[PDB]
């Protein structure tokens, strides 16, 4: 053939491609050629393969330069826009070179083997080490303007995870889960920690759960909006345990507040936010039965010294109570069997003990 | 002179089979505490339950003349079929 | 030949029965290497 | 769907998408990546003409006799779509064909071999 | 008050008679029925089911004799839901009395449509058969009445002689009614009244007034019980006393005192009605069968001993202990002392002994 005349001639062809200067398919196929050319004359496929993977070596290698000590802003639109810009280029230069990924590779059964798998795997040299944590951290300051943040860097953010996704290893979900998921998770593990707490100094435990309720479904739309579902379950776990039962205990106390007023709303956003959490009901279904046991209990007493003489006043006074409590089972504890329990064992836990008798 | 007549009156009656519920057609004497064993051996700690009890399939007995005098296999003799208890 | 890569033309004696590859075996200096596994057996 | 197909010696052919979808090649450069005049520098009319034709007829998709009709012309004629096919990279076509490359050793000799491939 | 932690049940049934019992007017039907349902969501956790249980049967048992529980077809009803899941003893009594009290009205046609006949009769009788092994009305003293009863008294006794070669009959005479008049005073009255009150009230038809005995044997009722019904006599003011000043109420009673009858008795409105007990058989009805709900206790178990014991016969005293209970005592809470005490019963009866095997067991005779 001629390489001294003919892969120049595509070296230019690979960079003005990894440049988009939008070619002409009058480009393309010559391009492609130039590879099924080479690639016909059962090797012919090696040498091409390694001098592209040079080629993205260095350009990489050689932009680096222009990424390193990146802020975080600053360095998001540097990676995100440098990924896009790249996966691009870098698959139309398979399809360009694609004549060299069915044969010559097929021929393998070591390192040397796909092409836009190399683009993927050569830009790991340019995650690792170089932007990773950088790029990251500049994703946390942003996701932490969950203060009253701004809306866009939307792109900023999704644009990592879109690349530490698919970078998600092909050698021979992990990276993505090993560079990011796991600091995102921790970070927000604090910030909610922070929040919390200093939150309820200064606030309502039946506010804070507002807050609580809110923060929760909050995260839910993050993960939908731009960071990668898998985090998903997870990020609901941790926050979950942070905001509403690490608290579990202001709740347990607040809890029989309410029960003695009748803040129905709040006892109940309660029910729906303890539950979340791993058998951490245990207290308010105990809590709740002492309750009503102590309220039919006072009640049939304002009646009865001279007043159980009165036959119906009285099995009207025990099923009253019984209807206010059944009534806020299925309503505020959504007629969760624990409660009802709690209903039962209380109404037989007075029905059958008290002043109309002893 | 004086009067009140009996404008309008009403009734009601238990029933019963006869006339047996002097006895209970195993111990024919009176209406006391006898029920065979309590009467032929003094000197006990059952002959203060011994008092008066009705069955359903009409009868009529006393209250110790239900376990000392009845299991088998079935139902009452004479008239099987079906038995009910209550009557307490 | 000439204009026929190995690739392609190896595809051709991927039909052929096993036996057959002794055929082709000699018909010339290329096509011997060639019979010997690359892709067959 | 309307895809132009300049070969490499001048004839154009207004062909249907799917029609070139059958030839990985382009069926790449066209959809995501489109393109519009698909120029193709090492596959003639002459050849593209049987080519776009026999993949006119395959869209519908043991050695064929359908294409045995189609596929039974001279040999040089034939060792050129063998080369058109892979350019273009369409499996099926190369397939069949590459087949009957085959179909001249089936029940020959060495000596034999030579004496139609010289 | 009284030493009862089981009072409640008694209240969860003294409620339901108000609410079916005659009412000053009557019930919405709707309303009646979806108030009942309420007094089950409270009695499905009543502890000691077993109370309720008989009250409810001595509130009935007298709703029907007098007929005083208007809407029929409601406690008709109450019945269905006290079927359900709590035992199925209610199923077999309770309806019964109310099925009883029907065929005995079918009987009042048995007397009339025939009574045309050629069956001669003044008086307004119609008469109540009651299921003996059912209406926990006790007998005790024989009471036999005079004038105008001895004319339906036999008449029937013979007329039921027609249906049951060996049928016998008891009257009961601690509860049927019937009406008076008062061509005599002042004013005319319809006294309405009891057997027992019907009675000395008429004692006054004869020669003026007589005495406690002279008075008593007249009808040869129960003296001590007599007074009781006396009293009230007394206190409507138409048998009154020789001296004004006295707490009829309180006063005690002897047989040598004068009770006659008040020449006169003026009275708020006519037939006045009258049979409200004495006072102290309304705290009686308690206690007799108040205490009588022990007979069960301990009866009941005499036997509920076995029924787990069909697969026992060599078992470790550690293990009874509440081995009665589980499958069993969904009637009743037994306390801590009243378990041990009725088994020393059964042994005296041909039952349960001390297995000579271990200081821990039972031997079932069956
Ligand atoms: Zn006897
Ligand atoms: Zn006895």
């Amino acid at each position: 053939i001629g390489l001294d005349q003919i892969w120049d001639d595509l070296r230019a062809g690979i960079q003005q491609v990894y440049t988009r200067q939008s070619m002409a398919k009058s480009r393309y196929m010559e391009l492609y050629t130039h590879v099924y050319n080479y690639c016909t004359s059962q090797f012919v496929g090696l040498e091409l393969y390694k001098r592209l993977k040079e080629f993205l070596k260095n350009y990489l290698t050689n932009l680096l330069k222009d990424g390193e000590d990146l802020m975080d802003e600053s360095v998001l639109k540097f990676y995100t826009q440098q990924w896009e810009d790249y996966r691009f280029s870098s698959k139309v230069l398979n399809g360009i070179c694609a004549y060299l990924n069915r044969h010559w590779v097929r021929r393998e059964c070591k390192g040397i083997y796909e092409i836009y798998s190399l683009a993927l795997v050569t830009w790991r040299d340019c995650l690792f080490r170089p932007l990773n944590k950088q790029v990251t951290n500049a994703v946390l300051k942003l996701i932490e303007k969950e203060r009253n943040g701004e809306t866009i860097n939307t792109r900023l953010i999704s644009g990592v995870v879109q690349s530490y996704v698919e970078l998600g290893l092909n050698e021979d979900l992990t990276v993505y889960k090993e560079s990011f998921e796991s600091q995102f998770l921790a970070d927000t593990e604090r910030f909610y920690t922070r929040e919390s707490t200093e939150f309820l100094q200064q606030n309502p435990v039946t506010e804070y759960m507002k807050k609580a309720e809110a923060r929760l479904l909050e995260e839910q739309r993050r993960v939908q909006v731009y960071l990668h579902e898998s985090t998903q379950d997870e990020l609901a776990r941790k926050c979950e345990q942070v905001l509403i039962e690490k608290h579990l205990e202001i709740f347990h106390t607040e809890f029989q507040n309410l029960l003695d007023a009748d803040k129905n709303e709040d006892l109940g956003r309660m029910y729906n936010l303890v539950s979340r959490i791993q058998d951490g009901l245990g207290e308010l279904k105990k809590l709740l039965e002492t309750h009503i046991h102590n309220q039919g209990l006072a009640a049939i007493e304002k009646c009865g010294e001279a007043a159980l003489n009165d036959p119906k006043m009285y099995v009207q006074t025990v099923l009253d109570v019984h209807k206010k409590y059944n009534a806020l089972v299925m309503s505020a504890f959504n007629n969760d069997a624990g409660f009802v329990a709690a209903l039962d064992k209380a109404c037989g836990r007075f029905i059958n003990n008290n002043a109309v008798t002893k | 002179k004086k009067r009140f007549e009996v404008k309008k009156w009403n009734a009601v009656a238990l029933w019963a089979w006869d006339i047996v519920v002097d006895n209970c057609a195993i111990c024919r004497n009176h209406i006391m505490d006898l029920c065979i064993e309590c009467q032929a051996n003094q000197a006990s700690a059952t002959s203060e339950e011994c008092t008066v009890a009705w069955g359903v399939c009409n009868h009529a007995f006393h209250f110790h003349c239900i376990s000392r005098w009845l299991k088998t296999r079935q139902v009452c003799p004479l008239d099987n079929r079906e038995w009910e208890f209550q009557k307490y | 030949w000439d204009s026929l890569p190995d690739e392609l033309l190896l595809g051709i004696f991927s039909c052929l029965c096993l036996p057959e590859l002794l055929k082709v075996s000699g018909v010339c200096k290329r096509w011997y290497r060639l019979a010997s596994d690359e892709s067959l057996w | 769907p309307s895809i132009k197909l300049q070969s490499s010696d001048g004839e154009i052919f207004e062909v249907d998408v799917e029609i070139a979808k059958q030839s990985v090649t382009i069926k790449t450069m066209l959809e995501d990546l489109g393109m519009d005049p698909v120029p193709l520098p090492n596959v003639n009319a002459a050849i593209l003409k049987k080519v776009i034709q026999w993949c006119t007829h395959h869209k519908d998709d043991d050695i064929p006799v359908w294409d045995q009709e189609f596929l039974k012309v001279d040999q040089g004629t034939l060792f050129e779509l063998i080369l058109a096919a892979n350019y273009l990279d369409i499996k099926g076509l190369l397939d069949v064909t590459c087949k009957t490359v085959a179909n001249m050793i089936k029940g020959k000799t060495p000596e034999e071999i030579r004496k139609t491939f010289n | 008050m009284a030493q009862s932690s089981s009072k409640s049940p008694e209240l969860l049934a003294r409620y339901c008679d108000s609410l079916l019992k005659k009412s000053s007017k009557n019930p919405e039907e709707a309303e009646l029925e979806d108030t009942l349902n309420q007094v089950m969501v409270v009695f499905k956790y009543i502890e000691d089911k077993d109370v309720f249980q008989k009250f409810y049967a001595k509130m009935l048992a007298k709703r029907l004799v007098h007929q005083n529980s208007a809407s029929d077809d409601a406690e008709a009803s109450m019945i269905s839901k006290l079927k359900q899941a709590c035992g199925f003893e209610y199923t077999s009594k309770l309806q019964r009395m109310f099925q009883d009290i029907g065929v005995s009205k079918d009987l009042n046609e048995q007397f009339k449509k025939h009574l045309t006949n050629s069956e001669p009769l003044d008086l307004d009788f119609s008469i109540q058969v009651l299921s003996s092994g059912s209406w926990p009305f006790q007998q005790s003293c024989t009471f036999a009445l005079p004038s105008e009863l001895e004319r339906s008294y036999q008449r029937f006794t013979a007329f039921y002689a027609s249906r049951h070669s060996g049928r016998k009959l008891t009257w009961l005479y601690q509860l049927s009614k019937g009406e008076l008049v008062t061509n005599c005073f002042k004013n005319r009255y319809t006294l309405q009244a009891s057997t027992f009150q019907m009675a000395i009230l008429l004692q006054y038809n004869t020669e003026d007034a007589y005495t406690v005995q002279q008075l008593t044997d007249s009808t040869q009722i129960k003296m001590d019980i007599l007074a009781q019904v006396l009293q009230i006599l007394l206190k409507s003011k138409l048998l009154v006393l020789e001296d004004e000043n006295a707490n009829v109420d309180e006063v005690e009673l002897k047989p040598d005192t004068l009770i006659k009858l008040y020449l006169g008795y003026k009275n708020k409105k006519l037939r006045v009605n009258i049979n409200v007990p004495m006072k102290t058989e309304q705290k009686q009805e308690q206690e007799t069968t108040h205490k009588n709900i022990e007979e069960d206790r301990k009866l009941l178990i005499q036997a509920a001993i076995v029924r787990i014991m069909k697969m026992r016969k060599v078992l470790k005293h550690q293990q009874l202990l509440g081995e009665v209970l589980t499958q069993l005592s969904s009637r009743f809470k037994p306390r801590v002392p009243v378990i041990k005490k009725c088994i020393d019963i059964l042994i005296e009866k041909e039952y349960l002994e001390r297995v000579d095997g271990e200081k821990d067991t039972y031997s079932y005779l069956a």
